[PDB]
């Protein structure tokens, strides 16, 4: 939905284990 | 710059003949078929177009002013929710502000940090993807720690590549600028190639992980296409030659696969997908304590394509599943596998008027649910008996996600929205009953004050009478008196919801120009469940366009925006939305248009890369009945000679494998042929860096491109810096 336009750091730790 | 000076563009004599149910044979000239190709003639054309676009932008001194403002608006520290691994330490991503890839940190102590002390004071670098290549040509596109916390699997893409490669390293072996200077990489020799279109799913014994891969292809072998996917298992400490094929289906080469593993080690789940419809198969295997081996026995629990099924968890043989089976707004069911004929029951019933968006099991027995009601997320805690216990963050307005590990005594929520930069909330089951919910971290932005901005939701009526909600964002000094410009954004397909999000660049534009940002929840999205998607899909896809055009008309009629000052923007399906909207809407409905990486040739989309999967969205041009509703909508085939087009800046990335750039190339060539003397420029930018699959651009280029886009729009709408 917003891949290029929004920084994705906020959600980047939601599913890493 | 002046009208009528577009690049010389050859028109071939190519004709394709289609079958129409109503008209029989339909010859369709495709004079720009040659723009599908990669040749010296295409390079001359793309260079000529990109030079024209840049020459036009060079006339606008305000673009550099916007670059300065936008870079500053992005220059603030960013961070993710932290994850507690089984080593006792917490890991999270941290960006100093303008880094092209965020860096994975690990807590110095085996305790939850006090993040007010600063990321570098409470953590050390564990994994810095920026050092994967010294020249920035490699990006980390996905990662997953093992359940035991001992290993870190990470997928890497490189410029020019169509697949990713998974590597594995010990969690005790950091990858940092220091570690690379001081010694060897540290990773294991494992190299898992050909990975694409799935998650990485560890088995709960931490011995290995499942991943989807494709057949190996030599450089000059085959076409650019992903077929014959295999769900595979990689054992840590082995080469890929030893990997097990868990599932493949040679009879259905277009189907793709996903997996999940139960927390208790008992079950392996296989999902199968045939298209982009949210329908999937679900098969279940029992794992013995030795884990994954060849020859897995699948129980074919869901064995026809009818609904979306995603596992939440299991307690023994009772499997909890989020599904839209007979429930377009979704619900939670249980399937009891102790029976030969599984018993199926509702655990959390469907809500008629709110979509169940996410459900996670937390603290072994509780469930955390996010409902999307009127396109705004609400968070609830449920007991093991399915009782809704409490609403969490009840005053939050925006989009929410849950992050947790089922066995642990906490969970996190990540919260953001049009004026909420990024809040991480924590729920701690071990705390006293009234003290369980807290705010872990709040993102602090730069220059902007989010409190200066307001978002509201208004409702408008589409052509057919359907009421559609729309978010309107403004700097609070801006009045709805028929004077503001509007940027109207959309996607409009694939059951993707046009959810609230935080963009400091958009807010900066709104403040700089007194403009508004509008986000209509048009049909084809997922905002109101499966029925909302079905309302703008295949034979009803025209409704998406009608909804988007009606939104722009409403902004002007009701004095949110000034006549002629609604600009539109969208990417991928959203670029199709933009290109079709400018063809279809009455002259003067839009003042500017920026389609990014958009689909536009709806007669041939299924012939390139992964476009066949979108037949569930658009229809099949080779089926006569479906041709008949596709052909009148396809933007490349509906350009006229008698309508003034708004100023248009199309943008593409040359390497795009999701939406090949020929779509935009044909569209712009067709516009320039049909209305060469258009009073407003019709331009295309073409980024010639070939991004690898999943890769993004460097931050500095993203800022430059944002300034070009928003500056183009501002000049086209006659807006001045004040």
């Amino acid at each position: 939905w917003t891949a290029e336009h929004v920084d994705q750091t906020l959600a980047s730790g939601n599913d890493i284990c | 710059w002046a009208p009528g000076n577009y690049p010389s563009t050859r028109r071939s004599d190519h004709v394709d003949t289609y079958q129409s149910a109503s008209k029989g044979e339909v010859p369709v000239p495709d004079p720009y078929q040659w723009l599908e190709e990669s040749t010296d003639e295409v390079d001359k054309w793309t260079t000529a177009q990109a030079d024209l676009a840049q020459s036009y932008l060079d006339q606008n001194a305000d673009i550099q002013k916007l670059a300065e403002k936008f870079r500053a608006s992005r220059n603030y520290a960013k961070f993710s929710a932290p994850t507690l691994l089984d080593d006792g330490h917490w890991y999270w991503f941290y960006n100093r502000g303008l880094q092209s890839q965020s860096v994975l940190y690990r807590s110095k102590e085996p305790a939850l940090p006090d993040f007010s002390k600063g990321d570098d004071n409470v953590g050390d670098v564990f994994f810095d993807p920026n050092v994967l290549a010294a020249d920035g040509s490699a990006g980390m596109v996905l990662c997953k720690f093992s359940p035991d916390g001992k290993f870190f699997a990470y997928a890497v893409s490189h410029l020019g590549g169509d697949y990713s490669t998974i590597y594995v390293r010990s969690t005790s072996s950091p990858l940092s600028q220091a570690s690379v200077a001081q010694g060897v990489d540290g990773r294991l020799s494992d190299e898992v190639k050909w990975f694409k279109f799935s998650t990485i799913i560890w088995t709960k014994d931490s011995k290995g992980f499942l991943y989807q891969r494709y057949p190996a292809r030599e450089r000059h072998e085959g076409t650019r296409s992903d077929r014959n996917a295999m769900m595979c298992y990689h054992k840590v400490g082995t080469t890929q030659e030893e990997d097990i094929i868990v599932y493949q289906d040679n009879e259905h080469p277009e189907w793709i696969y996903g997996a999940d593993t139960s927390e208790d080690g008992k079950y392996l789940y296989l999902y199968q997908f045939k298209d982009t419809s949210k329908k999937n198969l679900l098969w279940v295997a029992e794992l013995d304590e030795d884990g994954v081996k060849s020859g897995i026995h699948w129980r074919k629990v869901v064995n026809e394509y009818a609904a979306d099924y995603n596992i939440i968890t299991n307690h023994g043989s009772l499997v909890y599943i989020k599904t839209n089976l007979n429930a377009p707004q979704y619900k939670v069911i249980t399937i009891d596998l102790s029976k030969d004929e599984p018993e199926i029951r509702d655990f959390i019933p469907e809500e008629k008027d709110a979509k169940l968006a996410q459900v996670n099991c937390a603290n072994e027995e509780y469930f955390v649910a996010i409902y999307k009601r009127n396109v705004k997320d609400e968070i609830y805690l449920y007991s093991k008996a399915g009782v809704q216990l409490t609403r969490l963050a009840p005053d939050f307005v925006g989009a929410a996600s849950i992050a947790n590990r089922q066995k642990q005594t906490h969970f996190f929520l990540t919260l953001s929205g049009f004026n909420t930069p990024g809040t991480i909330a924590r729920y701690d089951f071990t705390a006293p009953e009234t003290q369980r919910f807290s705010i872990l971290r709040t993102t602090k932005v730069n220059e902007l004050d989010p409190d200066d901005f307001e978002s509201t939701q208004v409702w408008y009526e589409s052509k057919d009478g359907t009421k559609i909600p729309m978010f309107i964002v403004r700097h609070k000094s801006t009045k709805f008196d028929g004077t503001a410009a509007a940027i109207q954004y959309g996607y409009g397909g694939f059951a993707t919801s046009a959810d609230p999000f935080f963009s400091p660049i958009i807010l900066t534009f709104l403040q700089t120009y007194g403009a508004i940002f509008a986000v209509p929840s048009i049909r084809g999205g997922g905002e109101f469940g499966e029925e909302w998607h079905k309302g703008g899909r295949r034979e009803t896809k025209v409704n998406t366009f009608d909804d988007f055009i009606a939104a722009a008309q409403f902004l002007v009629k009701n004095k949110y925006a000034a006549p002629g000052k609604v600009a539109i923007n969208g990417a991928a399906n959203g670029g199709l939305l933009v290109m079709g909207s400018i063809v279809r809407a009455p002259e003067g409905t839009f003042g500017a248009a920026v389609p990014e990486g958009g689909v536009a040739d709806l007669l041939k989309f299924h012939k390139f890369t992964g476009g066949q999967a979108w037949i569930s969205e658009y229809g099949n041009p080779s089926i006569p009945e479906e041709f008949d509703y596709i052909y009148p909508l396809s933007p490349v085939h509906n350009v006229r000679t008698d309508k003034v087009m708004p100023a248009t800046l199309i943008t593409v990335n040359i390497g795009d494998g999701r939406v090949v750039p020929m779509h935009s190339f044909k569209f712009i060539a067709t516009l320039q042929h049909n209305v060469p003397q258009n009073p407003h420029p019709l331009l295309i930018k073409i980024d010639k860096s070939w991004l690898g699959h999943g890769m993004g651009k460097p931050t500095d280029k993203n800022v430059k491109d944002a300034a070009d886009k928003w500056g183009f729009i501002a000049r086209a709408l006659g807006l001045e810096l004040k």
